[PDB]
């Protein structure tokens, strides 16, 4: 929410 | 392990964390 | 954390965060004990009253991190689950008794200046530090209050106390496997754990071998930081020959 996205691959 | 509990930037350079003194002292 | 102060850069380097995937959110803290195991709260996957009930598949675990929001690039590492085991007898029910699981990896973490092992309690450690007015330290990503979030990881040093405190301060049933932790109000002084500090280690340096040992995992508490309440503990070396039998069965 107000995370920051992780790269996809995880 | 072997070396669990000793952290690279603290125990391994034999630096001390702001407060883990107070931990310390309570150990009386 | 409430009424603690930022960590430094590598304090705990063996703290671990449990990040949902989707809605992706912060769920709990969390230890690391090894390069593929996590210690954590039982109450943190499973919790029926609140309809939790996690499986491997909706959680990654995020190690080395400072920043509870940010990506940390180059530092954390983010790993998935192999399995989850939670403590057969953990009472959701009741009190949370043995309110302790265990997280096995996919892969094997690399240790880094940021990602470290903390020692788990032998009979001995335990016998000598969990002793009424010793100090242990908590530390996670949880409430600043009992009402916002930081925006890194906290940290509070808290005085064990005295068992029949602990009991005297509330109607839930205390366990030999609890213990309870923080200053009294005439102690002046304050600090708690609080939601979203759950599973996340109470620490203690060793003065024997200045080795850092988790004595307890942040487990449950009537409001944060309230004065006459105490935050309860899981005991981790009470309940250290389920952790190795499932280890030991486990690799
Ligand atoms: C039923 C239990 C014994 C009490 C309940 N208030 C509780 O604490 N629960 C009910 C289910 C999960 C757990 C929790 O919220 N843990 C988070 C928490 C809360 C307070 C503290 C504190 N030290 N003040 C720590 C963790
Ligand atoms: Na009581
Ligand atoms: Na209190």
């Amino acid at each position: 929410g107000d995370f920051e996205e992780i790269p996809e691959e995880y | 392990e072997a070396d669990c509990g000793l952290r690279p930037l603290f125990e391994k350079k034999s630096l001390e964390d702001k407060t883990e003194r107070e931990l310390l002292e309570s150990y009386i | 954390i409430v009424e603690g102060s930022d960590a430094e850069i590598g304090m705990s380097p063996w703290q671990v965060m449990l990040f949902r995937k989707s809605p992706q959110e912060l769920l709990c803290g969390a230890s690391l004990i090894s390069d593929r195991w996590v210690l954590t709260a039982a109450h943190c996957l499973l919790y029926p009253p609140w309809d939790k009930n996690f499986t491997e598949n909706d959680l990654l675990v995020r190690i080395g991190k400072h920043s509870r929001t940010r990506y940390e690039r180059n530092i954390e590492k983010i790993s998935m689950l192999e399995k989850i085991y939670i403590h057969p007898r953990y009472n959701w029910r009741e009190n949370l008794d043995r309110d302790i699981a265990l997280m096995k990896l996919k892969k094997p973490v690399a240790f880094s200046d940021y990602i470290h092992p903390v020692c788990l309690p032998d009979r001995e450690t335990a016998a000598s530090l969990l002793q009424a007015g010793y100090k242990g330290r908590v530390t996670g990503w949880g409430n600043l209050k009992e009402t916002g979030q930081p925006s890194v990881l906290q940290v509070v040093n808290l005085p064990i106390v005295e068992r029949p405190v602990c009991k005297d301060s509330t109607r839930i049933r205390i366990t030999d496997n609890m213990f309870c932790a923080g200053y009294k109000p005439d102690e002046g002084k304050r600090g708690d754990a609080c939601e979203g500090d759950s599973g996340g280690p109470f620490v203690m340096k060793s003065p024997f071998n200045n080795r850092w040992y988790q004595m307890g995992i942040v487990s449950w508490g009537e409001g944060c930081d309230r004065d006459g309440k105490y935050g309860f503990y899981t005991h981790v070396f009470r309940l250290k020959k389920w952790i190795q039998k499932v280890i030991d069965q486990f690799g």
